[PDB]
């Protein structure tokens, strides 16, 4: 019912690679960040004057 | 003549090292470390047809060979766990003319530890194939009349009624000639039978059969004898061509300084005092040195 704190959201990728000494993979991680529309949440309405 | 698989060396010489004829290198790996001996220094192991080589890979003047006719007990030890990967260690067991040294090899990276299988496997290769590379007396070798060949043996000549020249009564038989060894049973009693291999064969010459054995099996001197001689320089002949064709690249069978004193697995002991009885226990028991007592040395 309530509207979220704001629109934008996160995506994160964890990954490995592969090297010499551990070659398991050290571990690195790296994101992005996308915006979501009004449209998702409001509509349009009728205004109240006060 | 072939030490590679009956003896244990350390900073043998970069020729010794060489593959012989009838030996084959199979699988290596590089970074492997040596320990037992604290040099901290890397190496690289080879796992041949006969014998098991490791050398510095940096100063290659310093190695070991071990022979598979000179290890008791090989071990793989997976441990040193997620810090990082699953790295291995072989521990070689050896006993080589009444000495006990022990080896350890450490895989440094952990990213190639299957030498350490491969090896297992051709020790047995190297054990269940004896009758190729060894002298033996009375063994099962004969069938319920016929021979029982090795895997890579044919027979070359089949003669009946060759006597035996170390015997008084039990001489008249068969005599076997193979492309690996040559055997003679007892056609009577088929029990005293004697399997020369060519690897143990010195000299075939005439006094009448007589072969000389290469210093290992002793000075064993086997006379036989046989109907008239025209088949028995037949047979001298083709056994010596035999021999040095044999010679000329051996088989094996294998199907498919102070460096001594810091591998020693018991530690500061190359020695066993003579073994005698001991009243105490009631067993055959290493002698005692000088002043030690039995209920001294088994309480703490």
């Amino acid at each position: 019912s309530y509207s979220p704190p704001e629109l934008e959201g996160n995506a994160v990728v964890s990954y490995s690679r592969p090297t010499e000494r551990n070659p398991d993979g050290i571990p690195r991680v790296s994101q992005c960040k996308f915006r979501l529309p009004l449209k998702l949440v409001c509509l349009p309405g009728q205004p109240s004057k006060t | 003549a072939l030490w590679e698989d009956r003896d244990v060396r350390f900073d043998v010489s970069s020729q010794q090292m060489k593959t012989r004829p009838g030996e084959v290198l199979i699988d290596c790996l590089d970074s492997v470390e040596d320990t037992k001996g604290n040099n901290g220094d890397r190496g690289r192991l080879l796992v041949t047809n006969l014998r098991i080589v490791w050398h510095s890979l940096a100063l290659p003047r310093v190695n070991l060979s071990i022979g598979y006719n000179c290890i008791l007990n090989i071990t793989t030890r997976t441990a040193n766990s997620k810090l990082r990967g699953q790295t291995e260690a072989l521990y070689v067991l050896t006993k080589c003319n009444s000495t006990r040294f022990e080896f350890i090899f450490t895989n440094l990276v952990p990213g190639s530890p299957r030498l350490y299988t491969s090896l297992i496997a051709v020790h047995r290769a190297y054990e269940t194939s004896k009758m190729y590379r060894d002298f033996k007396l009375r063994s099962a070798l004969i069938q319920n009349k016929q021979l029982r060949l090795l895997p890579q043996e044919n027979v070359y000549n089949k003669i009946n009624g060759v006597w035996n020249l170390s015997s008084d009564q039990g001489n008249l038989g068969t005599f076997f000639i193979t492309n690996v060894r040559i055997v003679w049973h007892a056609n009577m009693n088929d029990s005293f039978n004697v399997s020369i291999p060519y690897l143990q064969i010195r000299s075939v010459k005439i006094r009448a059969l007589v072969i000389e054995s290469s210093q290992q099996s002793g000075g064993y001197v086997l006379g036989f004898k046989i109907d008239p001689v025209e088949k028995l320089q037949e047979s001298v002949k083709e056994i010596n061509s035999l021999h040095k064709v044999y010679s000329a690249n051996p088989i094996f069978g294998v199907d498919y300084t102070d460096a001594f004193v810091a591998y020693f697995a018991d530690g500061n002991k190359q020695q066993d005092r003579e073994p005698v009885f001991s009243e105490e226990l009631g067993l055959a028991i290493e002698k005692l040195k000088d002043g030690f007592t039995l209920q001294g040395l088994w309480e703490v």
